[PDB]
């Protein structure tokens, strides 16, 4: 038997619905979502850390000259100077006056401590979704975890469920994302090949242990003029540290909709937006026919003291009399009033009490105990406590959020 | 030389820094920056002859005279 | 990758700031100073090996260094003569090879020094060091009780490794003391029982190997040409203060000890705020003595987050709608708070004060209707 | 002028601080502190002659002391004990007479103390000495290679006169230990072999020179008499804590050592800015790790120059015109930049691209015409 | 033959000219200003440095009448007190109780090390302007320096150059200027003998070693109330040091027209402003008859594509059919298009390339090769790069700065 409805996508807040057939007693059906993750497909292109300039010991050729040919290591900057007379602790290192030349070079590679303190620049798009939801049918709780596209199925003990597309599709990540030390930022980093000195992305490398890295940090070798031998140089500030001092707050404490973000697969889990449509199929093992159901007649209700809030504050009393004795579901049909209870035992001439929560000042909602419908109404005062730690189980709907007395006055 | 008044002049035409004057190292080919100053001393590990010429301690009684007279090789200090 | 030190040797650097407040040659020149820890540990690298004797047999209480004298050999000195200071005295936590580790308060320089009597110097380089904390709630000394977070701190054991250092061939080192300028002709005098080579342009190119003193043909000035020995085969790191050899290839590697490791660490928790309740709002009554981070965000399509470091005893006002907000004060767990309708005035009043209730809720949509 | 050092003597001075942090009489009272050098050096004048013997025969390792006790004489100690400090211990670079040089870190006071021995004293006087640099490009340590500018450093030789100072004859110094109170009569007694000169009033003014325990004419309380020693004639500096003599003429003149001397010194050069061009303008992608000054000025009839100390990696947009601009950056040479007329468009071809070209140039002549 | 000429006062760049007589071969003439220094007439009036308060030993008189005289020292300040009791190390420095008096004494003088940073106060007026010219003509080069006053000629071995008065007149130096350590400030120090405690000129002295130092720094003595002996005082802060704290930018970085100010004669050397018309007189020996220089026919000028800019971007080529080998001068008869070279080697039927630097969008100027006049017109585009390190050679002229296309479109 097929059934379709639109459960709102809010984790932890269940909702109630019933199914009806011919010659079968209606049964309870509540679908609540326990967890919901939003995992996009990413693409890593390079990883960066702060540089560590390595200057090899300079080369001098006495009473001669030499040139230098380019190499492949990162930011290899070479330069030759003519007319130097190098000194060190043992003086007179060169037998030549203004004829010997020295050679200077200074490349760049990763620091030895940035196997932990590195940043990975990803590129995310087409964020998919999956959700785990509890389904209860005929007092037979079942656990499921399916995708969200309107194609992929999910089965567990004869429970076939199909979830439709989201009303509004979005992801909390922009096109370009960057991760360092387990927390996600949101930055517009340079592409793999456009390096700018003094900014993030100063060093590019596909892997942290790679052999052929590329970078440019505008090394400029100055001409030596001091007595002894030493190569002078000036260099721009490391882009990684400069961005680190100006990183801003992470996306952990900024993403909307209350999405909390895991970082190992770069998820975005447990946050609420839109409505997910469902299509649930139920077997016949949990359906009882009218020949075994208890018959209910002459339903009567009165409310004691109603209040509209997020917690179950309203109180309902249902007086009845039946023919047989057994278990009979009770459900509130209005979309602005849900019942805390799911099922209640029925007897000959009993009288049961219930609970409900509403979002409208008028608690005019119709309930049905095994199909015997009834109207039930009274006024509800606003609550004094206006700050709580529990989300509202029902949404605000116009034509009911305004009191009936106001309707009479303005009509 | 003397390409500016803040440095030193040598007859080779080379103008060297004033900080290189009388520092114990012959800098310009003329060798003029050491001719006008009061010398500090002989080194702690150096020997002083009667003429005042510092003699390295390694060059003593190695068989070859090195000082102005040969007092480094004299038997009064390192006998044969 | 090797570990024996019998095949290597230290060298002489050129420290920018010696003990006498002037740049000079020193046997304890420090090359790099890494400060990426969390307790404040520092991995200083100098040009002198620690923990080995003259032959390198791994003796914990002896360190090597290159001598000053001209017949230069590697000498010895006791280990308890090494002191490190940045602003006050540091304390030594370990040592292996060129490297050593320390931990001392933030300053503006990193100095190591031999406090002996014969060999006594103190190299100094410029390095900016500031105290670093982990998480929020800036602190000076970690508390005895607090939540445990992820720290990354150097481990004190020398048998770790994080890095890749390279030793090269030792370059030639000529000495001016070998030469003689007796009367008119230069004399090259080798030391006692050692072989030296001369390479020089006295008229033209001439090179030879001698062990005894010789006079050189056609020479008139002692500065014309140089001499150096050939008994140097032990490897030297490619510090920029040396002269590369004729090939200068990679000829061995050594470990950089004291690797960075993940380790749990305590962190303080702040005084719990006292929340008061008002219509569509929250007034946190915050109290702290050191910079504590308070951050809030909404739960709708827009989040309009906030982030401020507070230090005194203040109070802040936030606005909470129907979707609610959360705030993470200090190191505490986040808490979510939703708001509901408590607009003054009953929706079922006999007089016409119905408007003033539907004026707080739906503030503008009631005037138009 | 004079330099005969055997006929001068130190003296006791009143010092604002002491070992126990209270004003005391100390022989290491310091008068002035001069820090007008571009190197961090200091010249200190104290009240105890350094580098001289008991008689003053120029002993390089002794210093006069001016002992405390009665029958005061002139003794010495070793100069290994003298140590001065500002915030941490600092180095002594010379000494002669009352004066001694120093090289001390920035602080807020100058301390001079005798470290060990039988007597430990100190004298801290309030003076704000702080780090100063030469030219632009504020640094922390003198670099190895830079631009050589003209400094003015103290001459650490001792035989160089920086100035002029005066000497006078010592004043009378009475003592309390020369008076006796045993009965209703007063005795005064000199030490063994010395002649005191007593003078006081009781009934009338009287004086005299005695050698033994001498009586008086008559008076009850012995607080109304004084008795100083007569046989001291060594000169004393014009200090504000000494009793003047009767004449107090300028007897002798000795030197103030450590003359300020002009010399050269290295200062760093910053990183050359990369220049980005735009129509009638210029931008400097400045980068400096320490505060560096940037000065710009136009070349027209109005200069409207600027000057600012930048300390990061910023970019400052400047506007240059037909007459040009020049900008200096740190210690670099002044570089001039002139702007030419190249506006977007074409002065030919079609009419619609002539107005645009002649609008960037002369943005008001084209409108009126 | 005299030739009145106006030369723009811009050092470094030349300005070409052509001198032609009747029946004579034209002669080239260029005038380059290499150094232009203007020296005001200074008049030192006093020097000042940081003072050093010296307090002589306090004289005591043990119950005696005591008063002080008046001396000629700098800022002498007496005060006689009553009822003291000094205590040196040996207590009770007099016998006479509560009737003895002391006099304080405190005069100021120069600091021992102010001989290196002393500031000199100068008065400057009526600055002349000395210019070193460099004129060439007919392969003959001369180096002479002249005064710019309208009368006195600074003449070389053969030349006679009466440099006329300069059009504009300004002086970067004010009426009062102070000098310290080679940096030229611009202040208004108080006159000699009228000081102010806490400002510049707190202490005055004609010579640095002069003994007639006059000063006024309101040093006031206080009554001693201490058990020991010492004379208290409260003196105002030094004016020289406080001025040094907030002196401001020197005049080396504020003077207009780009003058770099040297301090030994107090120069304002090497800047550009105004015009300096001259009156040269070339000796007749350097000329030559018109029957010796070659004559040419069929001269046409072709203009290649140019960009009008400070540098010699514009190119040019010529055609000719000469009759005799020799050297002929070349010049452009326009005031807004300066050529590059003056002398050229004219062969029989060759071609000569030239260069210029035009400031107008259209180069419709006249080129004169060896006397013959030809005109060429062309259009060429604005330059590509809009920043150069070379000053402009000619002026906008506000006449040819508009193109002929705009001319005939508006007309
Ligand atoms: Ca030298
Ligand atoms: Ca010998």
């Amino acid at each position: 038997f097929e059934h379709a409805t639109t459960v709102p996508n809010v984790p932890g807040i269940p909702y109630k619905a019933l199914v009806e057939r011919a010659g079968y007693a209606p049964l309870n059906l509540e679908i609540t979502v326990v967890s919901s993750e939003l995992t996009p497909s990413t693409n890593k292109e390079y990883v960066t850390c702060k540089f560590h300039t390595v200057i090899p010991s300079p080369q001098v050729k006495c009473c001669g000259s030499l040139e230098c040919k380019a190499s492949s290591k990162a930011d290899y900057t070479c330069r030759v100077f003519g007319g130097v007379y190098p000194f060190m602790w043992g003086g007179a290192q060169c037998f030549c006056d203004s004829e010997n030349t020295q050679l200077s070079e200074a490349y760049v590679e990763f620091a030895p401590d940035c196997t932990i303190d590195h940043a990975v620049a990803l590129k995310v798009h087409t964020a998919a979704l999956k959700v785990g939801l509890r389904i209860v049918y005929g007092n037979t709780t079942a656990h499921l975890d399916t995708f969200v596209n309107g194609v992929t199925p999910g089965s567990s003990r004869d429970l076939k469920v199909i979830a439709g597309p989201i009303s509004a599709a979005f992801s909390p990540f922009d096109h370009k994302v960057v991760i360092r030390k387990g927390l996600v930022y949101n930055y517009d980093f340079p592409e793999y090949g456009a390096m700018k000195p003094g900014a993030f992305g100063d060093i590019q490398a596909s892997s942290l242990d790679a052999t052929d890295i590329v970078a440019r940090t505008d090394i400029r070798l100055l001409k030596p003029s001091v007595k002894n031998i030493h190569v002078p140089y000036t260099q721009a500030v490391s882009g990684y540290e400069m961005w680190k001092n100006n990183s801003g707050r992470p996306l952990q404490e900024t993403a909307p909709f209350g999405c909390k973000i895991e970082v190992e697969p770069l998820r975005a889990s447990n946050c609420a937006y839109g409505h997910i449509p469902i299509s649930i199929d139920i077997p016949d093992a949990a359906f009882v026919r009218s020949s075994e159901s208890p018959t209910i007649l002459e339903v009567s209700c009165t409310v004691a003291d109603c209040i509209y809030s997020a917690d179950f504050g309203g109180s309902l009393t249902l007086q009845y009399k039946a023919d047989r004795e057994g278990h009979c579901p009770v459900h509130s049909h209005s979309t602005t009033a849900v019942l805390k209870e799911a099922t209640t035992h029925v007897t000959a001439t009993g009288s049961i009490t219930l609970h409900f929560s509403t979002s409208s000042p008028q608690a005019n909602f119709i309930v049905s105990l095994c199909g015997k419908k009834t109207t039930c109404n009274a006024e509800c005062k606003p609550p004094a406590d206006h700050i709580i730690g529990e989300p509202h189980k029902v949404d605000q709907e116009f034509q009911a959020a305004v009191s009936k007395t106001s309707w009479n006055w303005l009509l | 030389a003397k390409c500016e008044p803040s440095q030193f002049q040598c007859t080779n035409g080379r103008c060297i820094t004033l900080l290189w004057k009388c520092d114990g190292d012959e800098d310009c080919v003329d060798g003029s920056d050491e001719k006008n100053c009061v010398k500090k001393t002989c080194a702690e590990s150096d020997f002083v002859c009667n003429n005042g010429q510092c003699v390295p301690s390694r060059w003593k009684c190695d068989g070859d005279p090195d000082c102005e007279d040969g007092s480094d090789e004299s038997p009064e200090q390192c006998h044969m | 990758i090797t570990d024996d030190f019998t095949l290597t040797s230290p060298y002489l650097g050129f420290c920018p700031y010696c003990r006498h407040s002037a740049p000079c040659f020193s046997p304890i020149k420090i090359e790099n100073v890494w400060d990426e820890s969390d307790d404040g540990s520092i991995r200083i690298q100098v040009s002198a090996q620690f923990g080995y004797n003259q032959a390198g047999t791994a003796d914990v209480t002896k360190f090597r260094y290159m001598s000053y004298d001209h017949d230069h050999d590697i000498k010895e000195d006791s280990m308890e003569k090494i002191a490190i200071s940045t602003s006050g005295p540091c304390r030594r936590l370990g040592h292996k090879g060129y490297f050593l580790l320390a931990q001392c308060p933030p300053g503006d320089s990193v100095t190591v020094s031999i406090t002996s009597g014969a060999s006594e110097n103190s190299c100094t380089v410029e390095k900016k060091i500031r105290r670093k904390f982990v998480g929020r709630e800036e602190y000076l000394f970690p508390p005895v009780q607090g939540k445990l977070v992820k720290c990354h701190v150097y481990d004190r054991l020398k048998e770790t490794s994080a890095g890749y250092i390279t030793m090269h061939r030792p370059g030639p080192h000529a000495y001016k003391s070998y030469l003689k300028e007796a009367s008119g002709e230069v004399y090259i005098k080798p030391p006692s029982g050692k072989n030296v080579t001369y390479e020089c342009k006295c008229g033209d190119y001439s090179t030879g190997i001698v062990s005894t003193q010789t006079k050189m043909n056609g020479c008139t000035k002692a500065r014309q040409c140089i001499a150096y020995k050939l008994d140097q085969t032990k490897w030297v790191f490619n510090s920029p203060d040396l002269i590369r050899h004729t090939d200068h290839s990679v000829q061995g590697k050594l470990h950089i000890p004291f690797r960075l490791t993940p380790t749990v660490c305590p962190v303080p928790l702040a005084h719990t705020p006292t929340v008061t309740k008002w219509f569509k709002g929250i007034t946190l009554h915050l109290t702290a003595t050191r910079p504590t981070l308070l951050t809030t965000r909404k739960l709708g399509l827009r989040a309009d987050a906030t982030a401020e470091w507070i230090t005194g005893t203040t109070s802040r006002n936030f606005s909470v709608g129907r979707e609610g907000l959360e705030y993470v004060w200090g190191n505490h767990e986040p808490v979510r708070v939703w708001a509901q309708e408590s607009a003054p005035g009953d929706p079922h009043g006999w007089p016409h004060e119905i408007i003033i209730h539907y004026y707080h809720r739906h503030p503008v949509y009631t005037v138009i209707v």
